[PDB]
């Protein structure tokens, strides 16, 4: 059995690198520490500065386009209104019935 | 529209066109700002939606997912940013590409006014998927795990063009408004039973159903953290997204015909959270939990009761923040062990408190706990199925105790207990995992301030 | 885990299909390379069609 | 205007080239033998063009500059490292023949393209007819396995089925010890490393099968040392003599401009010396190969096509 | 052979396809058929071997078979009608055999088993020929007469080529049967909606003619005919191995990639005539058809097979002939999705 | 640590005549590398 | 190989392309005042 | 329509199936090819002649010379075939296979 | 032809159980001599009597699952009391299915026959019942 038991040349397979042995104060984004410091403070500024906090403001202080406020003031309206006038507060039938023509059974 | 569209396609050119170390930074600082110009998105009406022009609208069911799909990109670069280290500038860039398509593909689906174009781009979505699983996965079976995620959507969604195409050759119009104001009622017959199936089956393989569940853990466990964040997070909930939409049309026969789809997600939701009692892989579990969470979807969409629908929206949200989280975490234990088996390393509370710290976050917000927007959703949904029926509560009840039990086994079987003596390379947790940690979790404990922003239409 | 998931739900859809699909595949390509069998093959289908749609 | 079916419709012929006077030429030499002294001298006196012999970087010297490549990025193999350790675990030995071989072919290919489009003669030493020999003398040996000669039989079969046999092939015929006395006053400490088995081997392979099947299609002139001195009887005896038994009276217009269009294109020239056949000792695994790639790809003027290079000096890129 | 005769041949090939075209007569359909036949032999055997002859041969007899039937096809309808323009058909099984013979001249099953083994035979260029040009002329007669076809016959045949080339492109290893299967399955698709809408069946020509462009070039520019001889290619090319793979999805008729127009149209056109089974079956069996494409693109360029030694000479020269049209035929076979309302051009 | 790539015995199922190997087709060859294969005057007697 | 920037292929180019321009928006100028004249605009 | 042309068409039908049949000698599939185009000559023939068709008199010569063509051509394609193997069996061409 | 599909669909399917399992059993002859011949004009296995027996062997198999089909359905649907439902078509096309596994010995595609042809008896009656087109005619 003259094989080399080698089935191919290859490379071995190389240990992980460590980037905070060649440069502490890594960061773990770059091996260049430049660019890694600028990664990090880029990321830290545009997320955490920017994004969580802007747009957190954002949309606490969203305009009522749902119209919430709009609802409670018409309802509050709408109540003093049948209060008064004695009328049995919200219908049961949505629609008025004189403008509905059911169709006669005669059955 | 076109505000959010244009700089995600400006994103490839800014991308290709950059210097060999200066991807990285350019990418994620876009990506961040493109999230940030998504926001203006958030401010619905209670009327109808928000019509940009015919081919584009928004809507508070559609608004959410396209922000939380705007800022995955950025969690997905950093996370991305640590294996690609030892890789070639093209290379690199390609996988950027990748990305920014996957991005563009889900923000022009969630739009989407007419549902053949919804078809053509969920159906788009699926090539930078396949790629990416295919080409920067680590074992030898993610061909095989492609290969799976592939044919059970295809075979899925086949039907659902023919089902599109001839509803569109009756009624008209494919167009979402249209159908809404002038949908009529289905009579009970064989073709409009399988005209119903055609049309829930391809959303039901995605989300997906415990019967047709088995390309998850493939695709899940080979993908790379960035394949395997965006298939938890966004991917899934274009099923749910779908079914929203399209269920519109399907009554009245959905009442007889959920049946067969309600039985098998809450039998299957039991059979997922208890399969991920006995498991030895972190992803395999964290799947199995997302399968349980998208059976519950799945439930609450079926019922179809306005509870059901902001329970689901909230749910689908939660989840695809914590799943995005846990993935994350198990990524950053394999790239110090190799592994990606839960028994080996252990106790690493004692070695990374902070990391530890983010672990029992992200498990307790996977636990449901309240007042946190994934209980928000369990909870909408639990109530609307007791009032579906009574007895949907005990199955519910069980599955609440099942995911607890597994998360806090995920817990404790990797930071607690005595560290491993053996395994020694396990260095400090660096600035950039800690951050991606930060923004995933952040938002969720800011949504549970204003839950209604991610309620849904039906608010 | 192991009786459902890994083993019967996996051999319903996929592995059926995969069985059956590599079957019709290694009949349908199985062909000598013999254009006799080929032309009374052609033999018989215009025969058949002759006698099947008219 | 570069050769190809256009030229040879409006006036390309090469027919007309030929002035009985290109007959490409072989010389063959046992090792250490003057056959190279031997065949310049023949293109000296004879006009032709002389071949030096095909090396480890000969294709290195026809491609970009002609300064020779890094030894990993260009063969993967030393000659040295052969004489040292023939019977090496890595399997040099027979990367270093399949190099060898293909470096043969190419320059056969370029020979035969010089001869075709300017009519010129050709002399050339061991071409890829008779480098088979340095095979059998490896496998008797030991120093290469079974299936080593037969991907070399494969590979040799399907390349020279498509060439034109040389029209004189010239041997020098030198003992054994004799060779062995040149070889000790050579100087190579590498070359002192030669048995005589492996020698006598290659000699005799020479004899047992390249002059026997060579004489059927060619024209043998079996020399000795001493009557191989002086090339003016050479000479004369390659110009007394004319080639009628051989393939290149047959041709015409059209099997040479086939060949012409064959000789070019050296990429499908060596087309099948990488034929998808598994041997050890010359496949090559994924993440090295990529590795060696890149590098290449690093190299100064080999990341873009020969114009197109920007730091070797090439000018006016944007508009080439 | 001459440059010359290879012009002429091309020449008289491409006139026997125009004059198929352009005539009126039926008689003048039949030469042209015959023309072209006969101008394809030689083109057939440029690279001499036995292979290539056997090919011829098969092909040959094939054809000629094909060219009898048309002809006993034309001369029943001439007994029962005195007409020889190209109109509807004035009579029964004339038809059936006109069909036939028009499907044997196609390749379309049951008459599919020529396709795999000529084009295994000939050469890359010769196959990019014969499963190109050679669609133009039966394709167009079947257009002409095509409101005369009965559906029964033509569905039936194209479902059988679209089944046929789905499982015989599973087993193979060489990428000419590969091409010849695919080819069976395309023309399959292009016939079963001939019945409804001839400019669909042009439209998916088109469409199919770009794609096996792009990927005979492809082939040819890094002249591999075999599954592991293909694998070798990323070590030298690797973005050949990027445009192929990209190719191949496109032909596996994925969104939003260009090989989706036909399909879906056709599918659409099929809808509106009340039909919903077969668009339904032709999709689930085109599945196949995906499948071993992506097979193809894994051992391609998703995944770095070994390579060799002698590969590392390959890597200091340079092609020295260029395709021209080869990037403008990638494009269109895979970005030209959003310009699909152009089919009504009448293409 | 390294991403996993095809080795020797991975490539090795591609390189068979067709697909799937069955017992009738096990005897099949892949054709030749090149598309060739081996090819594998009379005399007469003018007597009295 | 050892090349210089062909002018001629060159100048081919570029005036193939302006002559294409150029005929392109005389094609474009004559085509609106056709329509306009048809259709009675201006 | 009369006998006589069915007779003729169930020639050329009896031709084609001893086409598809192949026991052996390709040669005897030209053979096969050139009756069915003698019996297309002879049917076409009967028919023009019949309804006084005229112009339609050069239409049966045109096609017997085509298909004469097309023999040649087949002729020495079988040659060729014939040269490699040294006889002319249909078993021969099993090279290529499905 | 479809003389033969015109003599199975005349009879009612709830009566003459005899004569609905004789146009089945007829069908399925039909479609096992065609397919043998196939098998037989694509692969000559080793002579005339092997053939022959093949030829044999494949028809009687097809016809008795198209027997066992036609006797089961009709019965069931007699039964029943209920004609023109798919449950019955369905039994009957695993009837089928189980006897054609009883035929060729194995439980495992004896289960299969039965999944794969009740469901397709069951989707040739809802075709039959909702007027569903396997060759529609060019409507426009
Ligand atoms: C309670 C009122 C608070 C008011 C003050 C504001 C507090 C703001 C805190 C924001 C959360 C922290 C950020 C999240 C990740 C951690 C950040 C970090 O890196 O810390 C490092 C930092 C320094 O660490 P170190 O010493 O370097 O590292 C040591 C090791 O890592 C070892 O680390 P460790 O073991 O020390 O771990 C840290 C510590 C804490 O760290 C965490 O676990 C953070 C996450 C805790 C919640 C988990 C999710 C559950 C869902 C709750 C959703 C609430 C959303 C409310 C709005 C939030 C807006 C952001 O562990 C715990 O204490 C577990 C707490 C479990 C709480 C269970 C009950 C939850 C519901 C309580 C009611 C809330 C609403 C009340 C409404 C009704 C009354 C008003 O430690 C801390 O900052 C600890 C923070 C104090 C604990 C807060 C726990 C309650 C927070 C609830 C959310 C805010 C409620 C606001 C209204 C309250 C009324
Ligand atoms: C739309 C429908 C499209 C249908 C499919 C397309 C048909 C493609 C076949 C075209 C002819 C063969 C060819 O061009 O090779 C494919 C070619 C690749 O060429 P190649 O493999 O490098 O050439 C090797 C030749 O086989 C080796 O040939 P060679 O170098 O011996 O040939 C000498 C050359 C040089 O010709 C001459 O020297 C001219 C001599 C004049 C003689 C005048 C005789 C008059 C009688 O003549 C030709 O190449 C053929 C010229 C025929 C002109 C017909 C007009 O790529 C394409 O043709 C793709 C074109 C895109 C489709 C058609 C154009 C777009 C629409
Ligand atoms: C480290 C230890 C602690 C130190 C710090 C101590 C201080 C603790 C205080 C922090 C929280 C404690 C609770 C105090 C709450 C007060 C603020 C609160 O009232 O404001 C909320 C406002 O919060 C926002 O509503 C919720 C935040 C928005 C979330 C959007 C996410 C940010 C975008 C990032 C990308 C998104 C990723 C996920 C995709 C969906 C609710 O406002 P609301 O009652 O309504 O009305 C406001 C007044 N109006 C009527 C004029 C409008
Ligand atoms: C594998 C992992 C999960 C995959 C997804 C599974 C979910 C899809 C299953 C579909 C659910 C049921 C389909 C049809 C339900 C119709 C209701 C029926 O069951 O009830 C009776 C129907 O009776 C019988 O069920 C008749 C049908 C019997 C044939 C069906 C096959 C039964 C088992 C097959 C299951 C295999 C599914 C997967 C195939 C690959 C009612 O009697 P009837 O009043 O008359 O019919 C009412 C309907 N009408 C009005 C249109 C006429
Ligand atoms: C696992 C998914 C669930 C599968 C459940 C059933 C599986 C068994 C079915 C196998 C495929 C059957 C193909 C033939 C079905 C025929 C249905 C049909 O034709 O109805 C079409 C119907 C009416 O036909 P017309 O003739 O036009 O109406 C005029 C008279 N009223 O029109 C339509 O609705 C067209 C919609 C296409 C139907 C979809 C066909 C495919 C089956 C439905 C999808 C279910 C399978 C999904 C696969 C899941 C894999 C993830
Ligand atoms: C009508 C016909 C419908 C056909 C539908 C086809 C569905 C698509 C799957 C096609 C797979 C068939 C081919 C096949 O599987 O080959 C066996 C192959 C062997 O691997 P090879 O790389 O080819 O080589 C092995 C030896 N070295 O097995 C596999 O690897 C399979 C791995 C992926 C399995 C994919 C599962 C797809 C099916 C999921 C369910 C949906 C199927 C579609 C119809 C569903 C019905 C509604
Ligand atoms: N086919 C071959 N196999 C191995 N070595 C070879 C082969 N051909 C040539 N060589 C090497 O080329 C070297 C130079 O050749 P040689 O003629 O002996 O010396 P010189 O160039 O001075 O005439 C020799 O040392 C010989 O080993």
């Amino acid at each position: 059995p003259p094989e080399p038991t080698i089935r191919l040349q290859e490379d071995p397979d190389p240990e992980d690198e460590n980037l905070y042995e060649k440069n502490p104060d890594s960061h773990g984004y770059d091996k260049d520490p430049i660019v890694d410091l600028w990664n990090m403070r880029v990321v830290f500024f545009f997320g955490f500065s920017i994004v969580l906090v802007l747009g957190s403001t954002f949309v606490a202080y969203l305009p009522d386009y749902r119209m919430q406020e709009w609802a409670r003031r018409e309802a509050e309206r709408l109540v003093k209104y049948r209060e008064a006038n004695g009328l049995p507060l919200m219908e049961s039938n949505c629609f008025d019935p004189n403008k509905i023509q059911l169709p006669e059974d005669e059955d | 529209m076109l505000k959010i569209i244009i700089p995600t396609t400006m994103l490839l050119p800014m991308t290709w066109m950059s210097k060999h170390n200066m991807i990285w930074i350019n990418a994620t600082v876009h990506s961040l700002l493109i999230s940030l110009i998504s926001l203006s998105l958030l401010n619905q009406l209670g009327e109808n939606s928000l019509n940009f022009s015919l081919t584009f609208f928004s809507d508070s069911l559609s608004a959410p997912l396209l922000v939380l799909t705007t800022w995955l990109l950025p969690l997905m670069l950093m996370a991305s940013q640590s294996h690609l280290s030892k890789e070639t500038t093209t290379r690199k860039k390609l996988y950027i590409t990748m990305l920014i398509l996957l991005q563009l593909f889900l923000i022009m689906t969630f739009t989407a006014t007419e549902l053949i174009l919804f078809y053509i781009l969920f159906e788009a979505t699926l090539v930078p998927t396949l790629i990416i699983i295919t080409r920067w996965g680590n074992q030898t079976e993610r061909l095989n795990a492609g290969l799976y995620f592939l044919f059970y959507t295809l075979a899925g969604s086949l039907p659902l063009l023919v089902a599109l195409v001839y509803i569109q050759n009756t009624t008209g119009s494919l167009n979402f408004l249209i159908i809404h104001y002038w949908s009529h009622p289905l009579s009970n017959s064989w073709s409009n039973i399988f005209m119903w199936l055609a049309c829930i089956m391809a959303f039901m393989v995605k989300m997906p159903l415990y019967g047709l569940h088995l390309w998850l853990p493939k695709a899940h466990v080979e993908a790379p953290i960035a394949g395997s964040m965006v298939l938890a997070a966004v991917l899934l909930k274009l099923g749910g997204y779908g079914m929203m939409r399209i269920t519109t049309i399907l009554n009245p026969l959905t009442n007889y015909m959920a049946y067969p789809f309600l039985m098998l997600s809450m039998w299957g939701m039991i059979m997922t959270s208890s399969i991920c009692l006995r498991q030895t892989d972190l992803k395999s579990l964290i799947a199995y939990s997302s399968v349980s969470h998208m059976a519950l979807v799945i439930v609450a969409i079926m019922i179809q009761t306005p509870w059901s629908f902001m329970g689901a929206t909230a749910l689908m949200i939660a989840h695809g923040l914590t799943s995005s989280m846990l993935f994350c975490l198990a990524n950053t234990n394999y790239e110090r062990v190799h592994s990606r088996t839960m028994i080996l390393a252990r106790g690493l509370q004692t070695l990374l408190p902070l990391m530890a710290t983010w672990w029992l976050v992200a498990s307790l917000t996977n636990l449901a706990l309240p007042p946190s927007i994934n209980l928000i959703g369990e909870l909408f949904i639990i109530t609307a199925s007791f009032s579906w029926s009574n007895i949907t509560i005990i199955l519910m009840g069980m599955n609440m105790m099942i995911t607890a039990l597994y998360s806090l086994y995920m817990l404790i079987t990797t930071q607690r207990g005595k560290y491993t003596h053996h395994i020694n390379n396990i260095k400090p947790s660096f600035t950039r995992e800690n951050a991606l940690m930060a923004l995933h979790i952040l938002p969720l404990l800011l949504l549970t301030l204003n839950p209604k922003m991610i309620l849904g239409p039906l608010y | 885990s192991s009786l459902l998931d890994l083993i019967w739900l996996e051999t319903i859809l996929p592995k059926t299909t995969s069985f059956i699909q590599m079957k019709m595949s290694i009949m349908v390509s199985n062909q000598k390379g013999l254009i006799k069998l080929y032309f009374l093959s052609f033999l018989i289908t215009i025969m058949i069609s002759m006698t099947l749609f008219n | 205007l570069q050769y190809g079916p256009l030229a040879f419709v409006l006036g390309e012929r090469t027919t007309r080239k030929l002035t009985e006077t290109s007959k490409v030429i072989t010389v063959d030499g046992n090792i250490c033998s003057g056959k190279g002294r031997l065949a310049r001298e023949i293109a000296e006196k004879l006009g032709l063009r002389h071949f030096p012999e095909a090396g480890i970087h000969y294709a290195d010297s026809t491609t970009g500059d002609g300064k020779p490549l890094d030894v990993q990025l260009s063969g993967n193999c030393s000659l040295e490292k052969f004489y040292d350790d023939p019977k090496s675990n890595d399997g040099n030995s027979y990367r270093l023949q399949s190099w060898l071989y293909a470096s043969r072919l190419l320059q056969y290919a370029d020979a035969l393209e010089h001869l075709l489009s300017t009519g010129q003669g050709v002399v050339l030493e061991r071409s890829i007819y008779s480098d088979f020999v340095f095979l059998e003398a490896m496998y008797r040996q030991g120093f290469i396995r079974k299936q080593c000669v037969e991907h070399y039989n494969e590979v040799k079969k399907v390349t020279a089925c498509e060439y034109l046999p040389p029209h004189v092939v010239v041997y020098v015929d030198v003992p054994v010890p004799e060779i062995q006395s040149r070889i000790q006053k050579k100087g190579n400490p590498h070359e002192m490393k030669i048995t005589a088995a492996y020698l006598q081997d290659i000699e005799n392979a020479y004899k047992k099968t390249f002059l026997p099947e060579m004489s059927e299609k060619c024209e043998v002139l079996q020399y000795s040392a001493r009557e191989a001195e002086d090339a003016e009887k050479v000479v004369e005896d390659i110009e007394y003599l004319k080639c009628d038994k051989g393939p290149w009276p047959d041709q015409d217009d059209r099997t040479f401009h086939r060949l012409r269009m064959l000789v070019q294109n050296k990429l499908e020239v060596l087309n099948y010396t990488t034929i998808p056949v598994y041997l050890p000792e010359i496949t090559i695994g994924a993440h090295q190969s990529d590795r060696v790639f890149q590098k290449f790809t690093e190299l100064p003027g080999r990341k873009y096509s020969p114009g197109y290079n920007e730091d070797v000096g090439d000018k006016w890129i944007w508009l080439k | 052979m001459n440059p010359i005769i290879y012009t002429t041949l091309i020449m008289t090939v491409m006139s026997g396809t125009m004059l198929v075209m352009i005539s009126s007569h039926w008689l003048l359909i039949w030469i042209g058929f015959e023309m072209n036949l006969l101008a394809m032999i030689p083109v057939l055997m440029k690279n001499f071997n036995p292979r290539a002859t056997e090919a011829a041969t098969k092909y040959f007899l094939t054809q000629a078979t094909a060219s009898m039937m048309l002809m006993m096809a034309i001369i029943i309808n001439l007994l029962y009608s005195g007409q020889w323009t190209i109109t509807k058909m004035f009579n029964p099984v004339a038809m059936t055999m006109m069909t036939m013979a028009l499907a044997m001249k196609l390749g379309l099953s049951p008459f599919h088993f020529w396709v795999p083994e000529v084009t295994q035979g000939i050469s890359l260029q010769a196959g990019l020929l014969l499963l190109t040009w050679q669609k133009l002329a039966p394709l167009s007669v079947l257009c002409q007469i095509s409101q005369s076809i009965n559906p029964n016959l033509m569905l039936t045949m194209a479902m059988l080529s679209i089944l046929i080339g789905g499982w015989g492109g599973l087993n193979q290893t060489q990428l000419r049967k590969i091409m010849a299967y695919s080819s069976i399955a395309h023309m399959g698709w292009m016939t079963a909606v001939l019945p409804y809408n001839t400019t669909m069946t042009i439209l998916n020509l088109l469409i199919y003619i770009t794609m096996t462009l792009a990927m005979f070039m492809l082939l040819i520019h890094s002249s591999a005919t075999t599954t592991l001889s293909l694998s070798h290619t990323w070590n030298k090319m690797p973005v050949i191995t990027s445009l192929m793979m990209v190719t191949l999805l496109s032909m596996g008729g994925l969104p939003p990639l260009s090989g989706f127009m036909p399909k879906w149209m056709i599918i659409q056109e099929m809808t509106k005539n009340e039909s919903i089974i077969m668009p339904t079956l032709m999709a689930m069996t085109a599945l196949l058809n995906l499948y071993f494409y992506m097979r193809l693109a894994y051992s391609s360029s998703l995944t770095m097979f070994p390579s060799t030694n002698n590969m590392k000479m390959k890597w200091q020269f340079e092609h020295t002939k260029q395709m021209k049209l080869l990037p403008t035929m990638i494009v269109l076979s895979t970005l030209v999705l959003p310009m699909t309302p152009a089919l009504s051009s009448l293409n | 640590a390294r991403q996993w790539q095809p080795d020797v015995e991975w490539a090795e199922q591609f390189g068979g005549a067709v697909m799937y190997p069955t017992k009738e087709t096990a005897h099949w060859k892949p054709p030749p590398w090149n598309d060739v294969d081996p090819p594998k005057n009379l005399t007469l007697n003018f007597g009295p | 190989p050892h090349g210089s920037p062909d002018w001629l292929k060159v100048g081919l180019t570029l005036g193939t392309s302006v002559f294409l321009w150029i005929y392109l928006i005389k094609q474009h100028k004559e085509d609106v005042l056709e329509y306009k004249r048809r259709n009675g605009l201006e | 329509m009369p006998l006589v042309y069915m007779n003729i068409i169930m020639a050329f039908a009896i031709a084609l199936a001893g086409l598809l049949m192949y026991r052996s000698h390709l040669m005897s599939s030209l053979l096969c090819l050139e009756g069915m185009m003698l019996s297309l000559f002879i049917m076409s023939t009967l028919i023009i002649l019949n309804t006084h068709f005229t112009l339609a008199n050069m239409m049966p010569i045109i096609l017997l010379v085509f298909a004469a063509c097309e023999a040649a051509l087949g002729l020495s394609l079988l040659v060729m075939v014939s040269n490699t193997y040294g006889t002319d069996y249909v078993q021969n061409l099993n090279l290529l296979q499905c | 032809a479809k003389t033969l599909l015109h003599k199975y669909s005349d009879i009612p399917e709830g009566t003459e159980c005899h004569r609905k399992a004789y146009a089945s059993t007829s069908i399925g002859g039909a479609t096992g001599l065609i397919v043998s011949a196939y098998s037989i004009a694509l692969k000559p296995p080793a002579s005339f009597l092997e053939g022959v027996a093949r030829t044999g062997r494949y028809t009687f198999t097809s016809a008795a699952i198209g027997a066992i089909f036609g006797l089961t359905s009709c019965i069931s649907a007699q039964v029943r009391e209920k004609p023109d439902d798919p449950l019955n078509y369905f039994i009957g096309g695993c009837a089928g299915g189980l006897t054609l596994g009883a035929r060729t010995r194995s439980y495992g595609i004896g289960a299969a026959a039965c999944a794969y042809m009740g469901l397709t008896a069951a989707l040739v009656k809802m075709g039959q019942l909702e007027g569903w087109q396997v060759f529609a005619e060019p409507k426009v």
